RNA sequence: GCAGUCAAGCGUUCAUAGCGACAUUGCUUUUUGAUUCUUCGAUGUCGGCUCUUCCUAUCAUACCGAAGCAGAAUUCGGUAAGCGUUGGAUUGUUCACCCACUAAUAGGGAACGUGAGCUGGGUUUAGACCGUCGUGAGACAGGUUAGUUUUACCCUACUGAUGAAUGUUACCGCAAUAGUAAUUGAACUUAGUACGAGAGGAACAGUUCAUUCGGAUAAUUGGUUUUUGCGGCUGUCUGAUCA
């Protein structure tokens, strides 16, 4: 049992929850749900999306 | 199944009834396959025969070197596009439906195949496996 | 010294088994008809590891190793890597690999002096491949095909390559190898010589359609028949 | 004629009629053949569905491609407050069927088991089993001389149990009442076992086990008055059609001139009674416990209720059966349990389970965390909090 | 259109493995007819779609008997209607014939089942064009195009839902009668074994998956969204910020 990691919202993913894709180059992309899987398709840059894992990166949020 | 298929598959989810088209991923020429029927499919009024990944069936070439058209010939699905789900839980799914040009026994008419290969085609296909660049 | 094994009903060897100076791995299928004809020939010299690569069972096309190591895919589950490690010795080196092309197995070919890769495996590899496989890496194709793993098989002796390789086309890479290289076909006449089987210094395993010329000829290049 | 192309029903004749099922609570039918040389055990266990959840585990099953490997199940988690036994009644066979000569009641009931006599309980005097509890004021001789009237006769000794529902969420307070045949031997060590237990409490893990292959037995989920096309599973008659396109066209040829009970007609859909067989059990769940959802390779302590609560249920503070698979009924409805009714091998049965993880994170939502000692974990610390 | 009886004869010889000519004896109401018994103070006419059921004259599956059956394969018969029998291109088409799958893609009945169930492509009004025919109005072993598809709330039947009288009232049951379901295929093994000069080449048992059907159920994935739940955007109005 690994846990992996959603690459858009960053949240850890636990068995049966989720979808995966496999894009055309074949890099594979994991989902934690249908909410960061849409935004996905939407073209939608993570690092602006503010409560995205890498947001709060960029923005230097709550590692204090 | 019949001629070429090793062992079983677990049943996936169908993403491709008797009329689709799909990539065809190998160098052997042809830009396209278009879906006549599928091998083994069960008979029921008014269902339509549908494909699904490492399934065999049977296409034409509606798009490439004319030498290979207007013909019927075998089929095999590398990929899908409709999300299926395996047993080790996940749900996954291609950018696109695909697939190679084969023979009755499985063979392959092609050198390679491009992109990504489910590995319930890999696995179930052996001369499919050897032409496989990603596998999944 | 060659050997006509049929794994189930398929005749591609190079599929469900890999095959080094140092070790043997095998899928965990069907019957052991299918296994004793490895120990048969090999006896209890070098191990022999029943084992699954990502789930699959196409371990030679999901793994490319020599006697000095292994490299396995990142769909490899942990689950099955450790029993890798324990069952191989510890002279052999697995070090996963997280690629872009997964199968391993057509990707490679190599044997315990040099490796051939497909081109376009990034160079990142190239530099670890060095390192676990221990050999010279040499990006080429043999006879303008894409997968090398699949389409030359290699041994220290001597390797094999498609039918359909052009002669300036086998008298240039032979330098590169070292061994004398010769075209043929195998499994009663398949292309894919890498698929159709596994080969090593002293044992070489091959599908059970074989036909009788096409197996001297395994035999004369691989140096089977002593000597 | 003739159909002009040849296809299967819509709808399966053993399962009418669809009507309404006669009870919350689902009848159990039959009981398993009666082993003489076994210990005297309960063949059936009353209980209340929570709800259901992930459960991985490995699979070893010899020969399958995914023998040794994680694969991710659902499995209903069905609560138990330990079960309570307040009488006993003995069966005589009989020419016209089996036929119940005696029945005899324990001294102290429950006030729950006492309301189930009351549709009124607020308007009432309480007073059932009054005169009943004043047979014991004697030696006995009165209640003595009934239960040796069962051990002469009754062939078959049945065990009125009731659940514990103040240890439920439900609301209710009414428990329910019913009787479970016992399979141990003798019939006189049956009324013997029995008279021992009354007012005592029995516990899952002294009937059901792990690794065991049972029946679960439930009233449906009633969806009401429902049509043909949703009922039985017609097709759609096409976008054209007048007076409407979800329907079954034609209702009988000319003769017989009257419709046929097999043909398809709208009507009460859901909440019928219904056997479903052959449900292995995962774990049989200890009431008072921690890291019931916590497993041997797991080591977090943990429950096994999800995060908020299963959802319309409660907390599963209880024993419980951890069942694969999915069950008649829904969400607060009462279960029976039953013993499988014949002797299995199937390998699929008889294959040991142990699991590996088990999924506590929320059904209210798309759960992301398991444990709050997981949230505050990534999520760090909020505006509230520290 | 279907089933027997005699076997003149085809078949290496061999009437009955497999047939039958000459003819004779029957069955069939899914052929076409003949008659004109009921209906013209109207039984709504073709085909398809949808859906149920029965027959057996068995296409597949089950178990058997036979061969001029080594195996493999196929063929003829036996009990047998339990369960199946399909997706399409052309045509209004029933029929047919082709493509591909299938274990197989059998033949029929039920007012040529079924329009207060649909549809309205066909025939078959009134409009119009052509070809032949007629002096003409007009006619058609014809071709073509456009053309209103009504009603249930009644009685039964069917499907679901209550219910008076069984001293009152509650709980736990029994089980008469009725209905009843699963299905079929392939892969690994057995085993490259048996049979066989060879070419080729099985099966009982066991095992992993699958097709059609059925019953549930909603942890996960998907669909749905009047939670108008939260955010975004447009035009305009409340004097603007805000809402």
């Amino acid at each position: 049992m690994k846990v992996e990691i959603d690459s858009f919202s960053g949240a850890k993913i636990y068995p049966g929850r989720g979808t995966l894709f496999v894009r055309g180059d074949s890099k594979i992309f994991r989902f934690q749900n249908s909410k960061s899987a849409s935004l996905f398709k939407q073209r939608k840059n993570p690092r602006r999306i503010a409560w995205t894992v890498l947001f709060r990166k960029h923005h230097k949020k709550g590692i204090t | 199944s019949g001629n070429g298929a090793q062992g079983t598959k677990f049943r996936i989810s169908l993403g491709l009834p008797v009329g689709a088209i799909m990539n065809c991923a190998d160098n052997s020429g042809a830009r396209n396959l278009y879906i006549i029927a599928v091998k083994g499919s069960g008979s029921r009024l008014n269902r339509l025969p549908a494909a699904s990944l490492g399934d065999m069936v049977m296409a034409t070439v509606k798009k490439g070197k004319p030498e290979l058209r207007k013909k019927v010939m075998p089929a095999i699905v590398v990929r899908q596009a409709k999300s299926w789900r395996r047993r080790d839980g996940v749900f996954l799914y291609f950018e696109d439906n695909a697939g190679v040009i084969a023979n009755p026994k499985g063979e392959m008419k092609g050198s390679a195949i491009t992109g990504p290969v489910g590995k319930e085609c890999a696995d179930l296909w052996p001369r499919v496996a050897s032409n496989s660049g990603v596998v999944v | 010294m060659a050997t006509r094994t049929q794994f189930e009903n398929s005749n591609e060897i190079g599929v469900f088994s890999k095959l080094t100076n140092t070790y043997c791995l095998v899928a965990v299928g069907g019957s052991e008809n299918f296994y004793s004809a490895f120990e048969a020939e090999l006896g209890d010299a070098i191990p022999i590891v029943h084992t699954t690569i990502a789930g699959t069972r196409i371990i030679g096309r999901m793994t490319a190793g020599n006697r000095r190591g292994l490299l396995v895919p990142t769909q490899t589950t942990d689950q099955e890597l450790q029993h890798l490690r324990n069952s191989l010795p510890d002279s052999v080196k697995i070090q996963r690999v997280e690629e872009r092309l997964s199968a391993l197995g057509n990707v490679i070919c190599c044997n315990d002096y040099v490796a051939l890769v497909h081109p376009d495996i990034d160079r990142e590899t190239e530099e670890l491949i060095s390192d676990v496989l221990g050999v010279e890496v040499f990006r080429q194709t043999i006879s303008g095909n894409i997968l090398v793993g699949s389409y030359c098989s290699l041994s220290n002796q001597g390797g094999l390559v498609h039918p359909q390789t052009s002669v300036q086309d086998q008298e240039e890479l032979s330098s590169l190898l070292q061994v004398p290289l010769v075209a043929g076909t195998v499994n009663r006449g398949s292309s894919v010589v890498g698929a159709g089987m596994v080969v090593n210094d002293y044992l070489a395993v091959t599908g059970l359609d074989t036909t009788a010329p096409e197996l001297s000829v395994i035999e004369s290049i691989f140096r089977l028949q002593d000597a | 004629s003739h159909r002009k192309y040849e296809a299967p029903r819509h709808g399966h004749l053993g399962f009418l009629p669809r009507k309404r099922a006669a009870s919350i609570r689902a009848r159990v039918k039959a009981f398993p053949k009666d082993d003489r040389s076994k210990p005297v055990a309960l063949t059936s266990f009353l209980g209340y569905k929570a709800g259901m959840t992930t459960i991985v585990r490995d699979l070893d099953r010899p020969g399958s491609k995914f023998h040794k490997r994680e694969v991710v199940e659902a499995v209903t988690v069905v609560d138990t407050p330990p079960v309570v036994v307040v009488g006993v009644v003995g069966y005589v066979e009989t020419p016209r069927g089996l036929r119940s000569l005696t029945t005899v009641w324990a001294e102290h009931l429950s006030d729950e088991v006492k309301r189930r006599f009351y549709k009124n309980w607020y308007k009432s005097k309480k007073k059932a089993f009054t005169k009943y509890s004043a047979k014991y004021a004697q030696d006995g001789a009165g209640i003595e001389r009934e239960l040796a009237r069962i051990k002469k006769y009754a062939s078959v000794v049945r065990v009125l149990v009731h659940t514990q529902i103040r240890k439920t969420p439900l609301a209710q307070k009414k428990a329910h009442l019913a009787e479970i045949q016992l399979n141990g031997g003798s019939i006189s060590e049956k009324v013997d076992w029995a008279r021992e237990h009354f007012e005592k409490t029995v516990a899952v893990d002294s009937v059901f086990e792990q690794n065991e292959m049972i029946d679960a037995i439930a009233v449906t989920k009633g969806h009401g008055f429902e049509g043909v096309t949703h009922r039985w599973g017609t097709k759609k008659l096409p976008r054209k059609t007048h007076r409407g396109l979800r329907k079954v066209a034609c209702i009988g040829a000319w003769h017989p001139a009257h419709v046929m009970w097999s043909v398809a007609r709208a009507g009460q859909r859901g909440y019928h009674s219904r056997t479903s067989i052959n449900h292995k059990i995962y774990r049989v769940g200890k009431g008072d416990d921690e890291a019931n959802g916590a497993t041997s390779f797991d080591r977090t302590k943990k429950t096994i209720t999800p995060m908020g609560g299963f959802v319309h249920y409660g907390e599963i503070k209880n024993d419980f059966i951890m069942v694969k698979g999915c069950i008649p009924g829904n969400r607060k409805r009462i279960v029976t349990l039953r013993k499988s009714l014949y002797t299995n091998t199937s390998r699929k049965a008889l294959e040991e389970v142990s699991l590996k993880w088990i999924d506590t994170a929320s059904k209210f939502g798309k759960g992301r965390f398991q444990t709050p000692a997981e949230k505050h974990a990534f999520m760090g610390t909020l505006k509230k909090d520290l």
